[PDB]
C-alpha cells in the first residue's frame, strides 16, 4: 500500500505534467525536440511511403 | 558505532587482565592499589611498557606528561574513566 | 654514522636535534623558570577571569588588539622612506603595470596588423 | 602553529593559543589550515632534488617516445570512395584527383 | 592534558620519551605481532646496555646520536589513533560540542520539555555561585605573592569548599555528545 | 508520443521531489532517509526504460 | 517618475509627524511601497527609452539601479533600528530623514536627462553620507574618514564639472539624447586628452580605480551599517552608471586612453584580491572583495562592446546585492561581539546554525556560482576581454581563483572550527536579522530567473 | 535493546604461548639471553579461530569446488542437450 | 535490522549459517561464470585469427622480381 | 597531450598507492590511476571504450568503497592496515566481496573490468603512439595487480591485529543487500553491457600471440 | 502542426522503418510503450481535451503589429533632429530584424546537425554554407560598431567599404 | 615488434616508413594490379550512418550485423554468425595492410641492392 501510493504521488503525477508540457506545449514551438533519424539498412520497409529498399549486390560468401 | 557502554568494572578487570598476562608480576601479589616500583618492584620503562600496553589494549595513547605519574592500576582505572567519560 | 638531515625555512630543525637544549647552563634553567612563571601568570588571569559566574560577555584580550593594531594602523607612523623599501615599492608597484602594458599592447598590434593584412580568419565571429 | 603542542591544554585548542601571549605577526599565514613548518622525515633539499628530478626525467623520456614511436606492421589504411571524399568535408563539385587501393 | 606542564624535562624524561617513541615507529615498522616482539625486547636490551651509566656528559652524548638514529628510522608514515592529534578522526566530534551556557537561551516553551533537568540545573548554577566566592578568597590565600609559579591548582582543604576555578572541567560537553 | 523523451525528462524532474519536501514534517522524522533511497530506486526503474529503447 | 519622487519626499513629514514608538514601522512599511510602485519602471523598450519629460528619462540601463536603490531603504531601516535603539526620537528622526535624503537625490540622479543635474544630485549625494559616516560612528576614525571620503571625490569631481560646461559651450547642449544623436569623434590632441581625462576620473575615483581606492576600506568601516549598506550596493555604481552614460563623446579616444586605467584594473583585480587573503578584519575583506569586483566592471566598461556593457550592467547589480547581504552579516556578528575581528569569534556555525546558512548562500553568490547573475556578468566580461586580447584570460582566471579561496577562507575561519570558550553572550538570531538575510538573497535567486531584465539597454 | 548481558572475560590462565611463533620468539631471544614479559598478552591472536590461516591462492579460491561442479554439471546437460 | 550479536573479547566473533552460505554461494557463482565463460567463448583471451608470418609470404604475391627486371 | 598526461598519473598514482597503509587512501590512488588510463584511452582516440571503462569502473570501485568503510565501521573507526589482520573468516560476505572486486579491477577474463580494461591494453598496444606512454600503462597494469595484493594480503591473511574487544558484525539487512547488488553487477554487468551496445569501433580481430595476452601476463 | 510555418523551418519526410521481428520472443519495448500509452498518453489527450474545449469557450484575438518606412539616415539633414531619431528608430528595429533572422539560420543548423546522426558533415552543407553567407552579411553589416552604435556608424562603415571596393575594382580594371 | 628494435638501432633507409606509405609505384610489382571491391553503395551505407572511420570495404558485414541486432533485439545472442564474418573481414583487411607493409619493405630491399650493385660496377 506505501509503494502503491509512492508510485502514484512521486513518479505518476510528475510525469503527467511532464508529458503534458511536452507534447503541447514544447512541440508547439519548432526544433525544440529534434531526433536522431533512425537508421535504414537494405531490406527494411518505410510505413509512410511503403516502399521497399533495395537488397545489396550479392558479395561473395565464404567462410 | 555499536559500542557497548563499558563501566569501571570491565575498565578495572581489563587493566587486571592485562597486568596478569606481564609475567614479571605475579599475579597473586598484585592488586588494584599495588604501586608498580614499590609494592611490585618494576623500572620505569617497565612502566611505560605497561603504560604502551594499556594504550594498546583500549585504543587510545595517553599523552607522556600524564603517563609518567600513573603509579598503580586504580590510578590507571580513574585516568581511562575521567577520559572516556564512565558514570558507574 | 647516518646522513644528516639539513633544517630549512619551510622544514624547521626538529627539537630533538637542537643542540642548544643539551648545552644546559643555569642561566638557562633561570630563563625557563622565568618564562613558565610569566605563562602560568597569564593562565591564572585568564582563568580568574573565565570561570567568574559574573562575567556574561567577551574577554578581552591585549594581544590580539595589539596584533591587530600592529598589522593595520601602526604601519605608516613607522614607515621611513629608504633605498630597500623605495626600490622594493618601485618595483612591485610599477613593474607589474609596465610589463602587462608591453604584453597587451604588443598582442593588440599584431592583431591589428593581421586585420589590416585581412589574414585573420574572424569568420562567424558575430559577437564581440 | 601546527607545530604547537597538540597536548597542552591551550585557552584556543584550534588555534593553539594561549590568552595574553605576545602573537605573531604573521599568525594568519601559519593557522594549522595553511603553510605549516613543521619538520619533516627527509630534508627539503632533498626532497626538492627527487621530485625535480623525477619530474625532469619524465618529460624527457616522453619526449623521446615522441621521437621513436610505437607501431605494427601494417600499412596505411584503405577507404573506398576516394579516401571517403563525399562525406569528409563535402564540395562535391569538383571531381577531385581519384586514388585507387592496391588489391594484395 | 591532565597535568600542568613543568619548567623542563629532566633526563629521564627525555630518555622514557624517546623509548616509547622507537617502541612505537618499530611496531610501525614490524607489522605483524611476533616480530614486533622480538625486536622490541631487542630493543629494550639495546636501550639498557647503559641504564647503570654515571656520568651526565657522556650519557648525553648518548640519546644525541640516538635521536639521530631515530629521525633517520622515523617510518615516515606511522601508525596514529584515531583520535590522537593526527589520527583519522581526532576532531571528528568537535562540531557536536555545545556549551551549557547555550541551553540558558532556550525558550520558555523549550524549558518546558525536560523539567527535571532544568531543576537539577538550578541546583548546580546556585553550588557554583556560593563556591566561586569561596574559590576567590582561597586562591587570594593560597597564591605565592609575585603570581604563581606554575600553572598548577590547589585543592579544596575545608568541609564545604569545592576545588577553585572548577566550573569549566567538570563541565566540559562530553566525549561523544552525538 | 515519443514516451522517450517524458520518461527521461521524468527521471531526472523526480529526482528532485525530496528535496521539495526537504522543508515537510518528513525532514524532521526518521523516515527521511529510506524516503530518500525509495526516490533513487524508483528513478533508477525509470530510467532503465529510455535505455531499452536506446538498445 | 514624480510618480516615485513625489512618495519619497512625502516620507519626509509621515517621519517627522510619527510617534515616538512608531517611526520605524512607518517608514518601513511606506518604503516598500514606493519600492513595489518603482516596480513599474523595469518595463522597457527595445528603442531609445521611457522619456517621461524634458527633466527625467529612464532606460533599462537606469531601471535596474533604480529599482535597487529603492528596495534597498527598507533594508537599510530593518539594519538600522538596532544600534539606535539609545537614541532620542529626534535623532533616530534625523538618520531616517539622513537615509530618505539619500534615496530622493539616488533617484533623482539616475533619471537626469541632462548632465549638470545629474552632476549636481551626484555630489548632492555627498552630504548625507558623510553625515552619515562622520555622526553616527563608533570609532574614532571615523571623523579622518569622512575627510578622505569628501576630498578623493571632489579631487575627482571638480574637473568634471569643468569639463562639463565647456562642452555646452562647444556642442550647446548637454542634454543625453542630443548628445547621442550629435556626437562627433575627438581628434588626437592634448586638449582632448585632458577633456577625456577630466571626464574619466571623477567617475574612475568613485568605482573606484585601484591606486584611487584608498578611501573606500576607510569609509566602510568606520561607517554604520545603512551607511556600508547604502555605500557598497548604490553608491559604488555611480561611476559605473556615469562612465557607461560619458563614453558616448569621447570616441575614438578611449581606443587607446583606455590603456593606463585598463593594467591598474586588471592587474588591480589581482592585488586587491591577494589582500583579501591576508585580512584580520571583516569589513575590510568586504571591502577589498568590492574594488576588486568594480575593477573588473572598469575594465568591461573601458572595452565598449555589446557584451562589456551587458556583463558590466549585470555585475553592477549582482554585487550592490551581494555586497549589502555580506555587510549585514558581519554586522550581526558585531553587534554580538563588539570587535570586528575575524580570528576572535569563531564556530559561529554550531551556535546559530541558519545565520551559518546565510553566510553559505552569500559567500557562494560572492563566489560566482552558475547560475547566479554574478557568474552572468563574470562570464560576459571574461567573454568580452577575451575578444579584447585572448592573454586577459589569464588575469581574469588568476582572479576566479583567488576569489573562491577569500571568500571559502571568510566561511571557514569565522563558522566551522571550534567555537571561541571564553563568548558566552551569542543569543539566537532574532527574526529580523533572518528576515534582512532573507530579503537580500530571494531578490538574487529570483533575478537569476529573468536575467534581461538586468542587462541593460544592450540586450 | 542494546548489546547489554554483562559478558566475562577469559581466564588469563588459557593464553600458553605453547603452539605459536612465540616459542620461535623465545628461543631466538634466549640463543642471546633474552626473554619477552609481553608474549603471553598476544596469545589470543593464535589461539582459537585464529589457529587455522589461508594463504593467498586459497583466498581466491573461494567458491572454486562448488563453482566447477556446477559448471561440469551444465556441460554435462548441455551436451546431453545438443546431441538428440 | 539483523540479529543481536555479542562481543567476545578475545575469541572468534559469532557467525550466522547464513552470512556464510551466502559468501559460499556468491564466490560460487563468481567461479561458475568464469569456468562458463571460459568454456562457452575462449577466443576472447585465447584468440581467434590466427597471426600470418610475414617472412613465410613468397615474393611470387608480394610484387617482387629477381633484382634484373626494373 | 592528453596520452602523455593520463600515462603519468596512472604511473605516478600506482607508484604511490603501492606503498601506503590507509585503505582508504590505497583505494583513492587506485581510483587515480584508473582515472589517468581512462585519459589514456582518450588519447590514442578511443572514447567510447573510455566511457564503458568508466561505466564498469562505477560499479567495482563502488563496491570496493562500500566493503572498506564496512571493515572500518567494524573494527572501531580504525583505517590503518597495521591494524587489520585475520578477517577471511571473520567477516566472510565483505571478504568475499572484496576479493571479487580486486579480480574485476585487474581484469580477470570475464567479469566487468575484462570488458574495458583488456580491450584499452590492446587497443595501446597496436596503435601509434609514445613507447614511453605504453610502458608506462604496463607498469601501471603491473602495480595496480601489486597494490590489490597489498589489500588482500594486509588486511585478510596474517593473524588479528585489532584491539582485544572484538566486536566485529555483519548481519545487517541494508549492508548485506547494498554489497550484493554490486556484486552481481559486477560480475554480469560487464558481459550485458558489452553485449547489447551496438559496435561503435574497428575490432583488433588480429593480435600477435604474445601481445594479445600481455595484459595477463603483465597482472 | 500549423502552429508553425513548414517553409520557414524545414524537415525532411521522416521515412522510419518497419518492424521486422525474426524471433518469436516478446519484446519488452513495445509492451512498455502499450502501457505507457494508455497510462499516461490518454489522461493527458482527456485533459487536453477539456482544457481545449474550454478555450473554444472563449475565443479571441491578437494582432500583429504593422510598421510603416520612414525615411532612413542617408536621406535626414545633417542637423535635423526629427528626421535622425525616426532613421534611428527604423534601423535599429531592423537591426532587431537581422539578429532574428540569424537565429532561425542557427536553429536550422543545429536542427540538422542533430537529425543527421552521423552523416552530419555531408548532409549538412547546404545548411553550413546558409549560415556562412548570412554570417557574412551579418559581420559586414553590424560588426565593430560598439557599445555606442548607430545608424551614422554603420553608413559610415559602408561607405568606407564602398570606398575600398570602388578603389579595388578600379585598380584592376585598369590592370 | 622487432621492427621497431631493427629501425631504431640498425639502417633507418633499410625499412620503411608508416607516415610516407607506399613509397613505390602500385604497378612496380606486376602489371596486373587488380582493384579491390566496395559492396555497399553510398546511398545506403549513409542511410545506415555507421562512423566516419567504419566506412571501409568492410561495411557490409557491419550492415548485416546491425540489422540482425536491430532485428532480433531481446535475444542479444541470437547472431554471431555475421559477427564472426565481420570479424574476419576485418582480419582480412589488416592481413593485406600487413602484405603491403612486408612487400614494401622487401622492395626496398631490392632497389637497395640494386643502386648499391651499380655502384660496385661503376666503382669497378
Ligand atoms: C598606481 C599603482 C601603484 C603606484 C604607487 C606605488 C608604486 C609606485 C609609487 C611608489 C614608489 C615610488 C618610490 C619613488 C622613490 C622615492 C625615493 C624617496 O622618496 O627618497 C627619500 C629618502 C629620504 O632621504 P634621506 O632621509 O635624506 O636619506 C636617508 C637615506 O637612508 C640615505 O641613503 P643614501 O643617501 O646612502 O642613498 C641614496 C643614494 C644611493 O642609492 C642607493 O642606495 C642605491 C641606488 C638606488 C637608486 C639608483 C639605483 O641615491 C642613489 O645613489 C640613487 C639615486 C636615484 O631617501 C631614500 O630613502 C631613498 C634614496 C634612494 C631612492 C631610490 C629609489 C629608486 C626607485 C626607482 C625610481
Ligand atoms: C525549500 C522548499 C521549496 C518548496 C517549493 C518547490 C517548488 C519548485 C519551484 C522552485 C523553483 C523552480 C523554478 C521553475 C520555474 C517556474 C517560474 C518561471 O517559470 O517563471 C519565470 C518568470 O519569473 C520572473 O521572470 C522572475 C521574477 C522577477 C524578480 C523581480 C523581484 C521583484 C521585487 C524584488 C525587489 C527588487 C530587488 C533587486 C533590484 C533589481 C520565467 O517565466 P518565463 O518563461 O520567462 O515567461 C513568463 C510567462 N510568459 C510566458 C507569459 C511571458
Ligand atoms: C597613481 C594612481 C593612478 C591614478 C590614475 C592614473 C592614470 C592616469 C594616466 C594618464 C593617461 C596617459 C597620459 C597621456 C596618454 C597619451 C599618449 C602619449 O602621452 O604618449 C605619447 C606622447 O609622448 C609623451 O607621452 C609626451 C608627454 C610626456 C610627459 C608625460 C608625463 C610622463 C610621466 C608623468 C606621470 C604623472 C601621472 C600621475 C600624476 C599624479 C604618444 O606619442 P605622440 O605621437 O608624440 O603624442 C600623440 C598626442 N598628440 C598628437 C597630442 C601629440
Ligand atoms: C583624486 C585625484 C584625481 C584628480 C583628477 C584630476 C585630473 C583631471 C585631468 C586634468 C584636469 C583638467 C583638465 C581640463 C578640463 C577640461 C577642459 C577642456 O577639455 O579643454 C581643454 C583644456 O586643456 C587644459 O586646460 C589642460 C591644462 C591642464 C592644467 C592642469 C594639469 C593638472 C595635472 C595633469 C596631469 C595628470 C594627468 C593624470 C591625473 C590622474 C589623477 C591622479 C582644451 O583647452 P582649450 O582652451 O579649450 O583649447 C581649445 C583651442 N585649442
Ligand atoms: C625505528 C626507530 C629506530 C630506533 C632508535 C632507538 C635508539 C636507542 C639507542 C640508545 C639507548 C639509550 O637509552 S641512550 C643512554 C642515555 N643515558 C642513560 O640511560 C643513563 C641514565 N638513565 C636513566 O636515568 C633512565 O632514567 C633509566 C635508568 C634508563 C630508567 O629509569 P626509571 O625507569 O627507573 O625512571
Amino acid at each position: 500500500y506505501r509503494h502503491s501510493i509512492f508510485a502514484v504521488t512521486h513518479v505518476l503525477i510528475p510525469v503527467w505534467i511532464i508529458h503534458y508540457y511536452l507534447k503541447y506545449h514544447v512541440t508547439a514551438k519548432p526544433y525544440t525536440v529534434v531526433e536522431r533519424k533512425p537508421r535504414i539498412f537494405p531490406g527494411d520497409t518505410i510505413l509512410e511511403t511503403g516502399e521497399v529498399i533495395p537488397l545489396m549486390k550479392e558479395f561473395p560468401d565464404q567462410h | 558505532s555499536d559500542a557497548p557502554p563499558l563501566t569501571l568494572e570491565a575498565i578495572k578487570d581489563r587493566v587486571l587482565y592485562v597486568l596478569k598476562l606481564y609475567d614479571k608480576i605475579d599475579p597473586e601479589k598484585l592488586s588494584v592499589n599495588s604501586h608498580f616500583m614499590k609494592d611490585l618492584g618494576l623500572d620505569s620503562l617497565d612502566q611505560v611498557e605497561i603504560i604502551m600496553a594499556m594504550e594498546d589494549e583500549f585504543g587510545f595513547e595517553i599523552p607522556d606528561i600524564d603517563a609518567e605519574k600513573l603509579m598503580c592500576p586504580q590510578e590507571i582505572v580513574d585516568y581511562i574513566a575521567d577520559k572516556k567519560d564512565v558514570y558507574e | 654514522s647516518f646522513p644528516k638531515y639539513k633544517p630549512s625555512r619551510l622544514a624547521t630543525l626538529p627539537a630533538t636535534l637542537d643542540p642548544a637544549e643539551y648545552d644546559i647552563s643555569p642561566e638557562t634553567r633561570k630563563a625557563q623558570a622565568e618564562r613558565l612563571a610569566i605563562r602560568s601568570r597569564l593562565k591564572r588571569e585568564y582563568l580568574l577571569q573565565y570561570n567568574d559566574p559574573n562575567r556574561l560577555g567577551v574577554i578581552e584580550d591585549p594581544a590580539l588588539i595589539r596584533w591587530t593594531y600592529a598589522r593595520s594602523a601602526n604601519i605608516y607612523p613607522n614607515f621611513r622612506p629608504t633605498p630597500k623599501t623605495s626600490l622594493l615599492g618601485a618595483l612591485f608597484g610599477i613593474g607589474p603595470l609596465f610589463f602587462w602594458y608591453y604584453v597587451f599592447k604588443t598582442d593588440r598590434d599584431k592583431k591589428e596588423k593581421l586585420i589590416q593584412e585581412g589574414k585573420l580568419d574572424q569568420t562567424f565571429n558575430i559577437s564581440y | 602553529q601546527q607545530e604547537r603542542d597538540p597536548w597542552y591544554d591551550w585557552d584556543h585548542p584550534d588555534l593553539r593559543l594561549n590568552w595574553g601571549e605576545p602573537i605573531h605577526w604573521d599568525l594568519d599565514m601559519y593557522i594549522r589550515n595553511r603553510v605549516d613548518t613543521s619538520p619533516t622525515p627527509v630534508s627539503w633539499n632533498t626532497m626538492c632534488k627527487h621530485l625535480f628530478g623525477f619530474v625532469a626525467f619524465m618529460l624527457f623520456m616522453f619526449w623521446v617516445g615522441e621521437i621513436y614511436p610505437s607501431y605494427q606492421p601494417v600499412g596505411p589504411k584503405q577507404y573506398p570512395y576516394n579516401d571517403l571524399y563525399l562525406e569528409r568535408g563535402g564540395d562535391p563539385t569538383k571531381e577531385p584527383e581519384p586514388v585507387v587501393h592496391y588489391e594484395i | 592534558a591532565f597535568s600542568a606542564p613543568a619548567a623542563y624535562l629532566t633526563h629521564q624524561q627525555k630518555v622514557l620519551r624517546l623509548y616509547k617513541r622507537a617502541l612505537r615507529h618499530l611496531e610501525s615498522w614490524c607489522v605483524h605481532r611476533d616480530k614486533y616482539r622480538y625486536f622490541a625486547c631487542l630493543m629494550r636490551a639495546r636501550f639498557d646496555e647503559h641504564k647503570n651509566e654515571k656520568d651526565m656528559v657522556k650519557a648525553t652524548q648518548l640519546l644525541r646520536q640516538a635521536e639521530e638514529e631515530f629521525w633517520y628510522g622515523q617510518h615516515p608514515q606511522p601508525y596514529i589513533f584515531p583520535e590522537s592529534p593526527g589520527g583519522t578522526s581526532y576532531e571528528r566530534y568537535e562540531c557536536y560540542k555545545v556549551p551549557e551556557w547555550c541551553l540558558d537561551d532556550w525558550h520558555p516553551s523549550e524549558k518546558a520539555m525536560y523539567p527535571d533537568y532544568f531543576a537539577k540545573r538550578e541546583q548546580w548554577k546556585r553550588l557554583r555561585r556560593e563556591s566561586w566566592e569561596r574559590e576567590v578568597k582561597q586562591l587570594q590565600e593560597e597564591t605565592p605573592p609575585g603570581g604563581p609559579r606554575t600553572e598548577a591548582l590547589p585543592p579544596a582543604r575545608k568541609e564545604g569548599d569545592l576545588p577553585p576555578l572548577w566550573w569549566h572541567i567538570v563541565t566540559r560537553p562530553r566525549e561523544r555528545p552525538m | 508520443m515519443n514516451p522517450f523523451a517524458s520518461l527521461t525528462l521524468t527521471t531526472l524532474t523526480i529526482l528532485t521531489i525530496p528535496i521539495m519536501m526537504s522543508n515537510s514534517n518528513i525532514y524532521k522524522t526518521n523516515l527521511y532517509p529510506n524516503y530518500v533511497k525509495t526516490t533513487v530506486s524508483y528513478a533508477f526503474t525509470l530510467s532503465l526504460v529510455p535505455l531499452l529503447m536506446f538498445m | 517618475m514624480l510618480k516615485i519622487i513625489i512618495p519619497t519626499t512625502m516620507l519626509l513629514p509621515m517621519t517627522w509627524m510619527s510617534k515616538h514608538n512608531m517611526i520605524w514601522i512607518n517608514a518601513t512599511v511606506h518604503s516598500l511601497l514606493i519600492s513595489l510602485i518603482s516596480l513599474s519602471l523595469l518595463n522597457q523598450l527595445g528603442e531609445n527609452s521611457l522619456n517621461f519629460s524634458l527633466t527625467f528619462f529612464s532606460d533599462s540601463l537606469s531601471a535596474p539601479l533604480l529599482v535597487l536603490t529603492t528596495w534597498l531603504l527598507p533594508l537599510m531601516l530593518m539594519a538600522s533600528q538596532s544600534h539606535l535603539s539609545k537614541e532620542t526620537t529626534t535623532r533616530k528622526k534625523l538618520y531616517i530623514t539622513m537615509l530618505i535624503l539619500l534615496q530622493l537625490f539616488l533617484i533623482m540622479t539616475f533619471t537626469a536627462t541632462e548632465l549638470i543635474l545629474f552632476y549636481i544630485l551626484f555630489e548632492a549625494t555627498l552630504v548625507p553620507t558623510l553625515i552619515i559616516i562622520t555622526r553616527w560612528g563608533n570609532q574614532t576614525e571615523r571623523l579622518n574618514a569622512g575627510l578622505y571620503f569628501l576630498f578623493y571625490t571632489l579631487a575627482g569631481s571638480l574637473p568634471l564639472l569643468v569639463a562639463l560646461v565647456y562642452i555646452q559651450n562647444t556642442t550647446g547642449s548637454l542634454n543625453f539624447l542630443i548628445i547621442h544623436y550629435w556626437s562627433h569623434p575627438l581628434s588626437n590632441s592634448w586638449s582632448n586628452i585632458f577633456m577625456w581625462l577630466a571626464c574619466i576620473m571623477a567617475f574612475m575615483v568613485k568605482m573606484p580605480l585601484y591606486g584611487l581606492h584608498l578611501w573606500l576600506p576607510k569609509a566602510h568601516v568606520e561607517a554604520p551599517i545603512a551607511g556600508s549598506m547604502v555605500l557598497a550596493a548604490v553608491l559604488l555604481k555611480l561611476g559605473g552608471y556615469g562612465m557607461m552614460r560619458i563614453t558616448t563623446i569621447l570616441n575614438p579616444l578611449t581606443n587607446y586612453m583606455a590603456y593606463p586605467f585598463l593594467m591598474l584594473s586588471m592587474w588591480g583585480m589581482i592585488m586587491t584580491s591577494s589582500i583579501c587573503l591576508r585580512q584580520t578584519d571583516l569589513k575590510s575583506l568586504i571591502a577589498y572583495s568590492s574594488v576588486s569586483h568594480m575593477a573588473l566592471v572598469i575594465v568591461a566598461i573601458m572595452i565598449q562592446t555589446p557584451w562589456s556593457f551587458m556583463g558590466a550592467t549585470a555585475l553592477m547589480i549582482a554585487h550592490g546585492l551581494t555586497s549589502s547581504m555580506l555587510f549585514c552579516l558581519a554586522n550581526t556578528n558585531y553587534e554580538r561581539v563588539h570587535s570586528r575581528t575575524m580570528i576572535l569569534a569563531r564556530g559561529l556555525q554550531t551556535l546559530l546554525p541558519l545565520m551559518a546558512t546565510w553566510w553559505l548562500v552569500a559567500s557562494l553568490t560572492n563566489l560566482a556560482l552558475p547560475p547566479s547573475i554574478n557568474l552572468i556578468g563574470e562570464l560576459f566580461i571574461i567573454t568580452a576581454s577575451f575578444s579584447w586580447s585572448n592573454i586577459t584570460i589569464i588575469l581574469m582566471g588568476m582572479n576566479m581563483m583567488i576569489t573562491a579561496l577569500y571568500s571559502l577562507y571568510m566561511l571557514i575561519t569565522t563558522q566551522r572550527g571550534k567555537y571561541t570558550h571564553h563568548i558566552n553572550n551569542i543569543k539566537p538570531s532574532f527574526t529580523r536579522e533572518n528576515a534582512l538575510m532573507a530579503l537580500h538573497i530571494l531578490p538574487l535567486l529570483l533575478l537569476t530567473l529573468n536575467p534581461k531584465m538586468i542587462l541593460g539597454p544592450l540586450y | 535493546e542494546h548489546g547489554h548481558s554483562k559478558m566475562e572475560l577469559p581466564d588469563y590462565k588459557q593464553w600458553k604461548i605453547e603452539g605459536t611463533p612465540l616459542e620461535t620468539v623465545q628461543e631466538k631471544l634466549a640463543a642471546r639471553g633474552l626473554r619477552d614479559p609481553w608474549g603471553r598478552n598476544e596469545a589470543w591472536r593464535y589461539s582459537g579461530g585464529f589457529a587455522n590461516n589461508v594463504s593467498f591462492v586459497g583466498a581466491l579460491l573461494k567458491g572454486f569446488k562448488w563453482g566447477f561442479a556446477a559448471f561440469v554439471v551444465a556441460v554435462g546437460a548441455e551436451y546431453y542437450l545438443e546431441s538428440q | 535490522g539483523g540479529v543481536h550479536i555479542e562481543p567476545r573479547y578475545r575469541q572468534f566473533p559469532q557467525l550466522t549459517r547464513s552470512q556464510l552460505i551466502q559468501a559460499e554461494f556468491f564466490s560460487a557463482t563468481m567461479w561458475f561464470w568464469i569456468l562458463w565463460r571460459f568454456w562457452h567463448d575462449s577466443d576472447a583471451v585465447l584468440g581467434h585469427f590466427p597471426y600470418p608470418d610475414p617472412s613465410q609470404w613468397t615474393d611470387e604475391e608480394l610484387g617482387i622480381l629477381p633484382d634484373d627486371e626494373d | 597531450m592528453t596520452l602523455c598526461l593520463g600515462a603519468i598519473t596512472t604511473l605516478f598514482t600506482a607508484l604511490c598507492a603501492i606503498t601506503q597503509n590507509d585503505i582508504k587512501k590505497i583505494v583513492a590512488f587506485s581510483t587515480s590511476s584508473q582515472l589517468g588510463l581512462m585519459m589514456v584511452t582518450i588519447g590514442i582516440n578511443q572514447p567510447h571504450l573510455a566511457f564503458l571503462h568508466i561505466c564498469m569502473h562505477a560499479f567495482f570501485k563502488a563496491m570496493l568503497f562500500m566493503c572498506s568503510g564496512s571493515i572500518i565501521h567494524s573494527l572501531n573507526d580504525e583505517q590503518d592496515i597495521r591494524k587489520m589482520g585475520g578477517l577471511y573468516k571473520a567477516m566472510p560476505f565483505t571478504t568475499t566481496a572484496l576479493i571479487i572486486g580486486s579480480l574485476a579491477l585487474t581484469g580477470m577474463p570475464y567479469l566487468t573490468g575484462f570488458y574495458s580494461k583488456d580491450l584499452i591494453i590492446e587497443a595501446v598496444n597496436m596503435s601509434y603512439t609514445n613507447a614511453w606512454a605504453l610502458l608506462m600503462t604496463l607498469i601501471a597494469t603491473s602495480l595496480t595487480a601489486a597494490y590489490s595484493t597489498r589489500i588482500i594480503f594486509f588486511a585478510f591473511l596474517g593473524k588479528p591485529r585489532f584491539p582485544p574487544l572484538v566486536l566485529i558484525n555483519e548481519n545487517n539487512p541494508l549492508l548485506i543487500n547494498s554489497i550484493k547488488r554490486l556484486l552481481i553487477g559486477s560480475i554480469f554487468a560487464g558481459f550485458i553491457i558489452s553485449n547489447n551496445i551496438p559496435p561503435m569501433t574497428v575490432p583488433n580481430t588480429t593480435m600477435p600471440l604474445y601481445m594479445k595476452m600481455t595484459a595477463l601476463i603483465v597482472t | 502542426p500549423d502552429s508553425w510555418d513548414k517553409d520557414v523551418y524545414p524537415e525532411p519526410p521522416r521515412r522510419t522503418p518497419a518492424p521486422a521481428p525474426q524471433t518469436s520472443l516478446p519484446n519488452p519495448v513495445t509492451y512498455l510503450t502499450k502501457i505507457f500509452d494508455l497510462l499516461v498518453d490518454r489522461p493527458v489527450t482527456l485533459a487536453r481535451e477539456f482544457i481545449e474545449q474550454q478555450h473554444a469557450k472563449n475565443r479571441y484575438y491578437y494582432y500583429h503589429r504593422e510598421f510603416r518606412r520612414v525615411p532612413d539616415i542617408t536621406e535626414c539633414e545633417e542637423k535635423d533632429i526629427l528626421c535622425m531619431f525616426e532613421a534611428e528608430m527604423q534601423w535599429r528595429r531592423d537591426y532587431k530584424v537581422d539578429q532574428e533572422i540569424v537565429n532561425i539560420i542557427q536553429e536550422r543548423l543545429k536542427a540538422c546537425q542533430q537529425r543527421e546522426g552521423e552523416s552530419y558533415r555531408q548532409n549538412c552543407a547546404k545548411e553550413l554554407e546558409q549560415f556562412t553567407q548570412v554570417s557574412k552579411a551579418f559581420q559586414d553589416r553590424y560588426s565593430d560598431l560598439g557599445a555606442h552604435y548607430s545608424a551614422r556608424k554603420c553608413l559610415a562603415k559602408q561607405k568606407q567599404r564602398m570606398l575600398a571596393e570602388r578603389k579595388a575594382a578600379k585598380e584592376a580594371a585598369a590592370a | 615488434g622487432a621492427h621497431l628494435a631493427r629501425r631504431y638501432l640498425g639502417d633507418a633507409s633499410k625499412e620503411p616508413d608508416p607516415l610516407r606509405m607506399p613509397t613505390f609505384p602500385p604497378d612496380y610489382g606486376f602489371p596486373e594490379r587488380k582493384e579491390r571491391e566496395m559492396v555497399a553503395t553510398q546511398q545506403e551505407m549513409n542511410d545506415a550512418q555507421l562512423m566516419l572511420q567504419q566506412r571501409d570495404y568492410c561495411a557490409h558485414y557491419l550492415i548485416q550485423l546491425l540489422k540482425c541486432k536491430r532485428d532480433s533485439f531481446p535475444n542479444f545472442l541470437a547472431c554471431k554468425h555475421e559477427q564472426h564474418d565481420w570479424d574476419y573481414c576485418e582480419h582480412l583487411d589488416y592481413v593485406k595492410r600487413m602484405k603491403e607493409f612486408e612487400r614494401e619493405r622487401r622492395l626496398l630491399q631490392r632497389k637497395k641492392r640494386r643502386e648499391q650493385r651499380e655502384a660496385e660496377m661503376a666503382r669497378g
